[PDB]
């Protein structure tokens, strides 16, 4: 789920 | 029938009371009478300075010199940490890669990351340029973590709850470890490398028979994600860095938690854990700006490796144990004893 | 319909409960004994020379 990598690679949106 | 549901209860009930009977004193009153580590003061030694933008991953060759790492601006770069030169720059096709490898031989690195594929690139063509020699697609959700077994065979660990083993000559999965309910974060091989250990999104950890693609046993105890793996030495167990603020400790063959590294002025996630050679130091990555090097038999945090501006992402130690290397946020590696 | 779904976990339960376990103490043991025997080996515990150190800062005296 994209959420988890989102902040693994600190995007915001 | 939905005894099925009351059977799985009772298996669970036994689980944990055969887990409660081998429960006869803890690590930590076994290891009461032993002298603590001490203050642990390593300093920065090389800081390897190239990368535009945040550090995602890193991984040191088997030769404990060259090291890659992977950013966010779209490069992987493998370095020699002796001098801290480049050896050599890889341009991706984008900036979102989660995780680097380098294949035990050094004749390949691997990455990937939102593209759902694992890249395999041949560092020792005959052109003496470096190029993609395999694109492994089959993930459904993004690639969290690589690690080759050698030059044809790597596993793969993803947020579509999967891990797999490839042949990478025929690109196709040989065997998929399907378990886990939640993203899988991070992923382990057992010195042996008859058997890998996964960490998840659904707080478990879960170990894999690698042949037969069988989840042998599952490990809880952390509150949230695990986002961080890495064996003990000698294959007998393992540690965990999670967002719960904790590391912990597993053992196989107990089949249970030993320790948790934990501290009250810790709040945020750990990124990244390692041991030194010998086991006794266990290093964890921070949120914050980080490292803490824990006294792995006594749960002592022995020292911090203070030096970055932003999230130490990923660390690694060397495989002659000489040094640590910290990956950031901030766009530097530092080298560490 | 889907009860399939706990005939898997069952099965899977079965697998984690099917293992001969050890005590934590003797687990805690092999362990220690393990950091013991490989401790001088460790660089990040017990420092070696600093002309053993690979990241030792080179010297031109000349």
């Amino acid at each position: 789920k994209r959420p988890k990598a989102l902040k693994l690679l600190g995007m915001e949106d | 029938l939905d005894q099925l549901r009351q059977e799985a209860e009772q298996l669970k009930n036994q689980i944990r009371d055969a887990r409660k009977a081998c429960a006869d004193a803890t690590l930590s009153q076994i290891t009461n009478n032993i002298d603590p580590v001490g203050r642990i003061q390593m300093r920065t030694r090389r800081t390897l300075r190239g990368h535009l933008a945040k550090i995602y991953a890193m991984h040191w060759g088997t030769d404990s010199r060259l090291l890659v790492s992977a950013s966010q601006d779209g490069k992987l770069i493998i370095w020699d940490s002796y001098t801290t030169n480049k050896v050599h720059a890889i341009p991706l096709r984008s900036s979102w890669v989660m995780t680097c490898a380098y294949a035990p031989s050094g004749n390949y690195v691997a990455c990937g990351g939102l593209d759902n594929i694992c890249s395999i690139y041949n560092l020792k063509t005959r052109e003496g340029n470096v190029r993609v020699s395999r694109e492994l697609a089959g993930h459904t959700g993004y690639l969290s973590c690589c690690r080759f077994l050698d030059d044809n065979q790597i596993v793969t660990s993803s947020g579509d709850t999967t891990c797999a083993l490839w042949d990478i000559e025929t690109g196709q999965q040989t065997t998929t470890f399907t378990g886990h309910t939640g993203d899988v974060m991070s992923l382990s091989l057992a010195p042996d490398t008859r058997l890998f250990v996964s960490g998840a999104c659904d707080a478990s950890a879960k170990l894999w028979d690698v042949r037969e693609g069988m989840c042998r046993q599952t490990f809880t105890g952390h509150e949230s994600d695990i986002n961080a793996i890495c064996f003990f030495p000698n294959g007998n167990a393992f540690a965990t860095g999670s967002d719960d603020a904790t590391c912990r400790l597993f053992d196989l063959r107990a089949d249970q938690e030993l320790m948790t590294y934990s501290h009250d002025n810790i709040i945020c996630g750990i990124t990244s854990v390692s041991f030194s050679k010998s086991g006794r130091l266990l290093l964890a990555g921070y949120d914050d700006f980080n490292c803490n090097v824990w006294d792995a038999l006594k749960a002592d945090r022995a020292g911090v490796l203070a030096g970055h501006d932003n999230r130490v992402s990923c660390l690694g130690v060397t495989d002659d144990g000489m040094a640590v290397a910290t990956g950031s946020w901030d766009s530097f590696l530092k080298i560490w004893n | 319909a889907s009860i399939a779904q706990a005939r898997k976990l069952v099965e899977q339960l079965k697998m984690e409960a099917n293992i001969d376990r050890i005590k934590v103490s003797k687990a805690a043991a092999d362990l220690m004994a393990y950091c013991e025997a490989h401790a001088k080996e460790d660089p990040l515990l017990t420092p070696v020379p600093a002309s053993e150190n690979p990241f030792r800062e080179k010297k031109f005296f000349s």
